[PDB]
RNA sequence: GGAUUUUUGGAGCAGGGAGCCACGCAUCGACCUGGUAUUGCAGUACCUCCAGGAACGGUGC
């Protein structure tokens, strides 16, 4: 199982937790959560730090959330990048 | 043989040939329509054929009742608050009953959804202008005595009685 | 149709009903007495019988046996009075025929069913004597109106409302008994010493639900009294008095705006102000419901006390005691309203061996000799 | 599940069923499966527009049921 | 138990036709079901099924040529038994077209039975006339019509009419 | 690993939860179970496009949760130990 | 009795061109030749097409693996 | 891993209500534990589509057009 | 640990919120793994959950009776009132 | 081909340029790095095509399995 | 213990404008006037054709 977290597509999350790097999460709510992965699981539940939530309403909006838990079903996409840099 | 909840509770209940929920009240010699509360408004129509009812009256509020088959009874009068207890009454079959005067058919004007009406084999049928009278006083009817109410009859009934 | 005959039949049926509920009031005077007593405290004018009569359960000379049944018959009489009111309403609203009466001469039928089917349609008591209920109200069931904890008007179940209340106060410092202590507040206390702030949402909602309950319970437990009369009485008291009905020699006149007023003058010129308009326009239903809770709880003081007592009792019970008591309440609830060695010997002989006859109730027989005897039997 | 046992108890009784799409089916429950699959007969169906129809025989998948109304004859499983 | 109707105004929509048919025919007994299609083959026709057989015979005699939606309907006994009847229920000549028996007197007569038998296009043989006026021999071109007449007066309060089985 | 276990440790914390249907819930956790079914007390709940309502108790089916906003103070590194 | 999975196995063997009804999307359907499939009804389609029922327009796809999540219905087409 | 109780409906004509407000009619030829169906002589409500597979997932309701 | 969080509210009157946004109020008598619920003397509300709305508290109320709700379509529950004694 | 199944097809397509359509109509073109048992998907040098038009150049991306409609090699 | 009947989502998003009244686009269905064809023994997606009418109904954006 660890092997599948380590080398499979979830290695994106595994890599973000290890390097304390930022990732953008496109989300079902049409919102995007930008931050660092403290923890994750099979379902893509996550505990996130320094989250910048961004969305649109046209008007763009954002808000800072230091500490939060995301239920993984809401995940559409998870992006790793030269974002943290 | 009074109409009863006990009577209603043992009565044949089924889905009829035109796909509606029907209660079979036929041939009990019922004289007065009463205690319909016990059907719990669960029927599309009620078959009251071959009984001894004198007046089409006594109904509780029944929102689902759409068809009333009242063949071979002794109906001589129609109650006045029928739309208040039967709002969606769409079909009324009164064949072979005792309605004698055109004015006795007046209470049917208040049944806003009434579309199929049958009054054959009633003395009232032979009264002069019986068809035109029904058409003008109960314009919501589309089929009268199994014949289409046509425009020309409506106009003709608009002249007479205007 | 000759109206004379119809109006006749009407007056006759009315007579029949009066006679029925009169026969009832006769067998068990309590039916009226009970009712009347309550009526006494709602419409003060009402004249009530001699106490002796009430106690001895007698109407003239004969003392009748003391009787769920009282309430039952009261609801039956209720529907009877409904019928009567209807008939009274519709009622308020020769050779030619004798010739047509000759129609269908040849019928071999006995006709003894006009006054007998009615008289019968409204009388006491099954085949002979099993159910007091008349054919008129044969499907009348009190248990569909009263819960088991209410015991047909003996108590009112307020535990549920104690729950909701805990949910309202957002704590648990409140016990069933302290909750009842709260209810007691309900002419001035419930207004000037409120459990919670009377502008609190949760509170007003609760009060609504509770009020509704108390009222329905009230009329439920006293079918015989004219509900509409009581309703209108209360409403008129609300409109005509509840006009600065609360007066203090010190603070003046209180308004259900929750403020006092120096004199009646400033009080009147405050009833047109934008503030009072706003409030009376938003909190009207609640104020009225509060008031109803008040007056209905007053009319039920005896039941309130009776229940509080019950609570304290059950509370001071043990386990076995509480259990047996519950058993009693249950029985009262679901009761008719009217009471009427050779071990090798059996193997050797072939018995105590499992066998079955299908035609008889899929019955079991323990022996082959016995089953062979089944072939000649009554059943 | 406890509710499932109570559902099976309603087999042979008249019940009402609303689907996930809000069509309302009333009639006799013939068979109820563990997953809430429901076979019924002599139905009255009331659509979202209000109109009624009549059906002899139906079978609805458990997942696509929002809820069921059962008789009150059952109410009297109080152990749980 | 089933009557076959033809010569019906085929412009009426199918569900309306069936509902008026049900209404009209309810006066004689419970109608179990109605089969009517608008195909080229079946348009203008309908099969009306009754629980009771006496009801079918009464319907046939009383509504022969009844104006329905503008046209005079033609009614006849169906050729076969309806599937619904066969399922609800569960010799080689039967159904036969010659019904001979007696138990129908009372000033009854040959022009009487001849007009009652006449009602039917099958009107072929009619023997009711001696001092008897109580022995009826009816030869009806075909059993649909013999069955129609027989089903029409199938309980002449009880007469005895016995097909030539 | 199984992060529901982490949430199960948050009894007596106050949190804000955003629901899948947009509703916002602020209250004190009395219990999270294995299905993430969450129970709270002293709850101010604001359905999307209403003013808040206060409830002494509220019980959420786990699947209907979008996300939890946790106390800034929360010592995550402690809670992530098993 | 024909089992649904077997029907598919038949579609596979036949190389009949297949048209798929998708879940909660009526305006588009998918077409192709089933080359293989798995326990989840995930399909490998060849020379596949998006079919726009509204626009009468076809989008050319080639080698497609469609998740079974989307499958409402499976039909065969002569083309 | 139960079967749906559908043997009663085998080789009968049926009316199938599917999600998306979609409706088809045809003869039941078989099924599996997921309630996936084989329907023969199927018609989209009308155009004839032949023998088809309906995934049980997207089956809202079925109604028999026959007597079982 | 305790499993009680549902069992506590059993027998109580409960306000249940559905996924379409309906309000079901009934006596909470049973539940299960999926949160399929058994609700006695259950009514449905659509427009409001009253907190003493001065105009009226009740619009589009429907009496349902004995209700089994599937857990799929349940969102949440709060305590509405105490158990009826009966 | 002689039966070509989902799983092998996807495995053959690892190391390759792919495009994934999601149920929601977004499209993502990139090199398929890997897939897992649940058919979650990892792209590199991802690009986003919405309305079939290049929207955003995104880099390395995880796509949750339930979102996927279909995958195409390209 | 995230792969069709429940708890790791098929959801997400789109309505005001004009003077109490009225409304864009696409698909399907009865449907309503005239006239016209068929006289056929069935168990049914629908059911003649020709011309005119839709201030009709449902679904999606």
């Amino acid at each position: 199982e660890e092997e599948e977290f380590n080398t499979g597509p979830l290695s994106v999350l595994t890599q973000s937790v290890k390097n304390n790097t930022q990732v953008l999460i496109n989300c079902r709510n049409n919102k995007k959560l930008l931050g660092r992965v403290k923890a994750f699981d099979r379902h893509c539940n996550m505990v996130l730090e320094n989250v910048k939530e961004m969305w649109t309403e046209p008007v763009n909006k954002d808000r800072y959330i230091s500490k939060m838990f995301l239920r993984g079903d809401s995940v559409i996409v998870v992006l790793r990048n030269p974002l943290i840099a | 043989v009074k109409l009863t909840a006990e009577l209603i509770e043992q009565a044949a209940q089924y889905t009829n040939a035109v796909r509606d929920r029907e209660l079979d009240l036929r041939g009990y010699k019922i004289p007065v329509i009463e205690n319909l509360g016990a059907t719990l408004d669960q029927f599309d129509a009620i078959d009251f054929s071959d009984n001894e009812i004198r007046k089409l009256d006594g109904f509780p509020l029944l929102r689902r009742l759409k068809t009333l088959l009242v063949n071979n009874n002794r109906i001589c009068r129609i109650g006045e608050g029928l739309d208040q207890a039967l709002p969606c009454l769409t079909e009324l079959i009164l064949t072979n009953n005792s309605l004698v005067e055109l004015g006795d058919l007046d209470p049917l004007a208040s049944l806003k959804s009434l579309t199929y009406l049958s009054i054959l084999r009633n003395p009232v049928t032979n009264k002069k202008h019986y068809r035109l009278y029904v058409i003008y006083k109960v314009p919501q009817v589309r089929v009268l005595d199994f014949q289409k109410v046509k425009l020309k009859e409506r106009q003709e009934a608009e002249k007479m009685f205007k | 149709e000759t109206i004379l005959e119809q109006q006749r039949r009407y007056h006759e049926e009315k007579e029949r009903l009066m006679d029925v509920m009169a026969k009832e009031m006769l067998t068990k005077k309590s039916t009226l007495r009970d009712q009347i007593n309550s009526d006494h405290r709602t419409r003060a004018m009402q004249d009530r019988y001699m106490e002796v009569s009430g106690n001895l359960r007698d109407l003239y000379d004969d003392k009748d046996g003391l009787r769920a049944e009282f309430y039952n018959r009261l609801k039956q009489i209720k529907e009877f009075h409904r019928k009567h009111p209807n008939e009274i309403c519709v009622p308020m609203s020769l050779k030619a025929r004798e010739n047509p009466s000759e129609e269908a001469q040849n019928l071999v039928e006995f006709t003894d069913e006009e006054g007998y089917g009615r008289y019968l349609d409204l009388h006491d008591c099954i085949n002979l004597k099993a159910s007091e209920k008349l054919d008129y109200i044969t499907y009348l069931s009190i248990f569909d109106q009263l819960f088991d904890i209410p015991k047909e008007r003996k108590n009112a179940e307020y535990k549920r409302y104690l729950e909701m209340l805990l949910e309202y106060l957002q704590d648990y410092t409140d016990r069933v008994k302290p909750l009842q202590d709260q209810n007691e507040l309900f002419f001035e206390k419930k207004w000037e010493n409120g459990t919670f702030p009377g502008w609190p949402k949760e509170t007003s909602s609760a009060l609504t639900h509770a009020g509704a309950h108390l009222d329905l319970s009230a009329f439920s437990s006293w079918e015989e009294l004219a509900s509409l009369g009581l309703d209108r009485l209360k409403s008129a008291l609300l409109a005509l008095g509840l006009g600065g009905t609360l007066e203090e020699r010190a603070q003046r006149l209180f308004s259900t705006k929750s403020l006092e007023s120096l004199d009646t003058s400033l009080f009147a010129k405050n009833p047109k102000s934008k503030g009072t308009k706003r409030d009376t326009e938003r909190n009207k239903d609640i104020a009225f419901l509060e008031a109803q809770i008040y007056e209905y709880v007053e009319i039920l003081g005896e039941q309130r006390h009776l229940t509080h007592e019950n609570v304290q009792r059950k509370q001071a019970r043990t386990g076995e005691e509480r259990e047996e008591e519950e058993e009693e309440q249950i029985s009262e609830s679901e009761s008719e309203d009217e009471e009427n060695i050779p071990y090798w010997l059996y193997k050797l002989h072939g018995l105590n061996i499992n066998y079955n006859c299908e035609i008889c109730g899929n019955y079991t027989y323990r022996g082959p000799k016995a089953f062979q005897r089944h072939f000649a039997e009554w059943r | 599940g406890v509710p499932i046992k109570v559902l099976h108890e309603a087999e042979g009784h008249i019940v009402t069923c609303e689907t996930n799409t809000g069509e309302v089916y009333r009639g006799k429950l013939i068979e109820a499966e563990d997953n809430m699959n429901c076979q019924m007969s002599n139905i009255t169906v009331t659509y979202r527009d209000g109109r009624v129809a009549q059906l002899e025989q139906v079978y609805i998948r458990g997942s696509k049921i929002r809820f069921l109304i059962l008789p009150d004859m059952l109410k009297n499983m109080l152990k749980s | 138990h089933t009557i076959y109707i033809n010569n019906m105004n085929d412009k009426i929509k199918k569900e309306e036709l069936k509902r008026s048919l049900y209404a009209l025919f309810s006066q004689f007994g419970h109608v179990v079901d109605i089969v009517a299609l608008k195909t080229m083959k079946m348009r203008g026709q309908a099969f009306v099924i009754f629980k009771e057989l006496g009801s079918s015979t009464n319907a046939l005699r009383q509504l022969q040529g009844f104006p329905f939606y503008g046209k005079p309907m033609r009614i006849q006994y169906a050729k076969t038994d309806s599937d619904i009847i066969s399922k609800m229920r569960g010799p080689d000549y039967p159904p036969n077209y010659i019904l001979f028996l007696n138990n129908l007197p009372e000033e009854t007569n040959e022009m009487m039975l001849s007009m009652l038998f006449n009602q039917f296009p099958g009107f072929k043989e009619v023997r009711l006339v001696p001092g008897r006026h109580d022995i009826a021999f009816v030869e009806f071109e075909n059993d649909g019509q013999a069955g129609a007449a027989r089903d029409a007066l199938q309980g002449f309060k009880a007469m005895k009419i016995t097909y030539a089985k | 690993m199984k992060l529901v276990r982490f949430l199960m440790k948050l009894s007596h914390e106050t949190v804000t939860i955003e629901l899948k249907n947009g509703t916002q819930v602020h209250g004190t956790i009395t219990g999270v179970d294995v299905s993430m079914n969450t129970h709270l007390k002293a709850v101010k709940m604001t359905l999307k496009n209403r003013e808040p309502v206060q409830l002494e108790t509220l019980s959420i089916r786990g699947n209907n949760i979008r996300y939890f906003i946790l106390p800034d103070s929360l010592p995550l590194d402690t809670l992530l130990v098993d | 009795m024909v089992q649904p999975i077997n029907l598919i196995f038949r579609y596979l063997q036949n190389r009949s061109r297949i048209q798929v009804w998708l879940y909660e999307q009526v305006n588009m359907r998918i077409e192709g030749c089933i080359i293989g499939f798995d326990e989840y009804m995930n399909l490998v389609l060849d020379d596949a097409e998006e079919i726009h029922s509204k626009t009468k327009s076809r989008k050319q796809l080639g080698r497609i693996m469609l998740k079974g999540d989307n499958i409402t219905l499976l039909q065969s087409v002569s083309n | 891993a139960h079967p749906p109780e559908l043997k009663k409906f085998m080789d009968k004509k049926l009316s199938l209500k599917l999600n998306g407000g979609r409706h088809v009619q045809g003869i039941l030829r078989g099924f599996d534990p997921f309630m996936n169906l084989v329907i023969d002589e199927c018609v989209e409500m009308q155009n004839n589509i032949g023998m088809v597979v309906i995934r049980g997932n997207s089956i809202i309701m079925l109604e028999a057009l026959e007597r079982v | 640990g305790k499993s009680s969080k549902m069992l506590q509210h059993i027998d109580y009157r409960m306000r249940c919120i559905l996924q379409d946004g309906r309000i079901f109020i009934g006596t909470f008598k049973a539940f299960d793994k999926h949160m399929n619920l058994i609700l006695c003397d259950c009514d449905e509300f659509r427009k409001i959950k009253p907190k003493n709305s001065k105009q009226a508290e009740r619009e589009e109320k429907r009496v349902l009776g004995l209700v089994l709700l599937r857990g799929e379509n349940l969102v949440s529950m709060t305590v509405e009132g105490p158990p009826p004694k009966d | 081909s002689l039966p070509l199944n989902p799983k092998p097809f996807l495995n053959g397509l690892t190391g390759k340029p792919v495009m994934v359509k999601l149920k929601w109509g977004m499209e993502y073109k990139g090199y398929l790095v890997s897939v897992d048992g649940y058919m979650n998907m990892q792209l590199a040098n991802t690009e986003e095509y919405i309305d079939g038009a290049l929207s955003g150049h995104l880099g390395e991306v995880l796509i949750r399995c339930n979102n996927v409609l279909y995958i195409r090699g390209v």
